[PDB]
RNA sequence: UAUGAAGAAGGCCUUCGGGUUGUAAAGUACUUUCAGCGGGGAGGAAGGGAGUAAAGUUAAUACCUUUGCUCAUUGACGUUACCCGCAGAAGAAGCACCGGCUAACUCCGUGCCAGCAGCCGCGGUAAUACGGAGGGUGCAAGCGUUAAUCGGAAUUACUGGGC
């Protein structure tokens, strides 16, 4: 509050800590899935979610999201995997980009295909 | 071939012995027009009001020629029919928008004609 | 670049015809005013509050064919200039080729009238140009090229000019086929329905 | 580009009467930007060289060097900037969103399933929130997602906070 008191220590100009620490400020990083599973949501939901382990190149191993309806995934996949966390599954801060590497687009997207790497279907 | 067009107004010369209906655009230039005396009413019959919204019943025309439906009014002149004409352009499925009076009244002007000592 | 969709749905959406269609046909009879498109646009939508300030953007837009990206860098500039920010933004859009032409009667419609100017039918201070987006200065000169000319359409445009009361900043030229930009306009001569301190807000937020 | 209304059909909804797509289309006039092709055509170009004649410069003004001039000059881009003719709408529109925030909605499918999800949260059999359809909103040769910086954040407050 007083201004002696404040010079002897200034302010404290504070850093902000990333959602996404393991990306390093990078949009997109590539990894290696180490396992396919399955999981069980928050409290407020109920379903069979789809999520994967994938180890990055950097060394980091976290767990990924599939937003897509339907995977051809397993051991040893490549994927590329980009930010967003799951309100309801802990710990999962990432989505695996659908359409990209190894990662097939999801069938039957008409809607958002933009967001799922599927090509525009033939008219 | 013509063209079309709205927004259209009504100038409506009411002279003591004929009516004058005539529909134009906000830029004067004439749409069309009818007359009591062309309306098959002559003499004491050609200023009569009823014969004043004959005239406008024709007038109705020009309907697909110009879509005006909407339209001003302008009165002038003090002959009778300033009250019957207004009645059958709302019956004929026109918006009357305004309704003002265009009599020129001089501020003492020309001199006008000598009484009709009959 | 260009809108290619039907018209006359954008001109019943955003509500009062803004300066769109040739302008011969009644423009009730081409379609279903007071009804905003949709198979459910037969009812009332209270609009909100960010709803009005889009509606006004959108509708300004539409009224000269400028796209998002375009009309900010326009913005841009009017808050830049001296002046009151709202009119000067209203006259740079006015002062565009393809807007003047429109107005100065070479075209039926903006579209047709940029048109032309696209097709390289207009000659400016004896300069080729072809850019509906270029800002004519006050004073110049505006001739219709000898070839164009020829083009039955601008004649006809130039008849139906008559009816649109002749702006007054702009000195038309009938057989002569050309046009003087004697000035920049002001906010009297345009469309009272236009609350340009709305467009300021919504930019500024 | 304009005209173009049995508001064509078809699509979807339907209070089964209709509406909606949408004057959108088709059709009918009209025009040919650029891209197609063809034919012209600046500017970047200043230069030095060769000569000349005079001047300064000399023992000789030989040597030069300064003028002026004279002839011939050079462009990588480059089939250039641009101009002119050719033909025929012909060759050129997607993307995201429509539960609230936040502009923009129903129908079908599904039934705490599958799923979405920036926040709030949806879905458990009449889902404006998922999936599909129509329709609509935003932006546009780009639209979205993600990452990052500031803003909003008076949320480290000196301006500009509190105990
Ligand atoms: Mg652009
Ligand atoms: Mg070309
Ligand atoms: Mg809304
Ligand atoms: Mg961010
Ligand atoms: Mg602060
Ligand atoms: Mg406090």
């Amino acid at each position: 509050a007083t201004v002696n008191q404040l010079v002897r220590k200034p302010r404290a100009r504070k850093v902000a800590k990333s959602n996404v620490p393991a990306l390093e400020a990078c949009p997109q990083k590539r990894g290696v899935c180490t396992r396919v599973y399955t999981t069980t949501p928050k409290k407020p939901n109920s379903a069979l979610r789809k999520v994967c382990r994938v180890r990055l190149t950097n060394g980091f191993e976290v767990t990924s999201y599939i937003g897509g309806e339907g995977h051809n995934l397993q051991e040893h996949s490549v994927i590329l995997i980009r930010g967003g966390r799951v309100k309801d599954l802990p710990g999962v801060r990432y989505h695996t980009v659908r359409g990209a590497l190894d990662c097939s687009g999801v069938k039957d997207r008409k809607q958002a295909r933009s967001k799922y790497g599927v090509k525009r279907p033939k008219a | 071939v013509r063209k079309q067009v709205s927004d259209g107004v009504a100038h409506i010369h009411a002279s003591f012995n004929n009516t004058i209906v005539t529909i134009t655009d906000r830029q004067g230039n004439a749409l069309g027009w009818a007359t009591a005396g062309g309306s098959g009413f002559r003499g004491s019959r050609k200023s009569t009001p009823f014969a004043a919204q004959v005239a406008a019943e024709r007038c109705a025309d020009a309907v697909k020629e110009y879509g005006i439906k909407n339209l001003e009014v302008m009165v002038k002149g003090p002959g009778p029919g300033r009250e019957s004409t207004i009645r059958a352009l709302n019956a004929a499925g026109f918006r009357i928008t305004n309704i003002t009076d265009v009599t020129p009244i001089p501020h003492n002007g020309c001199r006008p004609p000598k009484k009709r000592r009959v | 670049a260009r809108y290619l969709g039907p018209k006359l749905k954008l001109s019943r959406r955003e509500g009062t015809d803004l300066f769109l269609k040739s302008g011969v046909r009644a423009i009730d009879t081409k379609c279903k005013i007071e009804q905003a498109p949709g198979q459910h646009g037969a009812r009332k939508p209270r609009l909100s509050d960010y709803g009005v300030q889009l509606r006004e953007k959108q509708k300004v837009r539409r009224i000269y064919g400028v796209l998002e990206r375009q009309f900010r860098n326009y913005y841009k500039e009017a808050a830049r200039l001296k002046g009151n920010t709202g009119e000067n933004l209203l006259a740079l859009l006015e002062g565009r080729l393809d807007n003047v032409v429109y107005r100065m009667g070479f075209g039926a419609t903006r579209a047709e009238a940029r048109q032309l100017v696209s097709h390289k039918a207009i000659m400016v201070n004896g300069r080729v140009v072809n850019i509906a987006s270029y800002q004519v200065s006050p004073n110049d000169v505006v001739s219709i090229r000898e070839k164009a000319k020829k083009q039955s359409r601008v004649k006809a445009a130039l008849e139906l000019a008559e009816q649109r009361e002749k702006p007054t900043w702009l000195e038309v030229d009938a057989g002569k086929m050309e046009g003087t930009f004697k000035r920049k306009p002001e906010r009297s001569d345009l469309s009272a329905d236009i609350n340009e301190h709305l467009i300021v807000e919504l930019y500024s937020k």
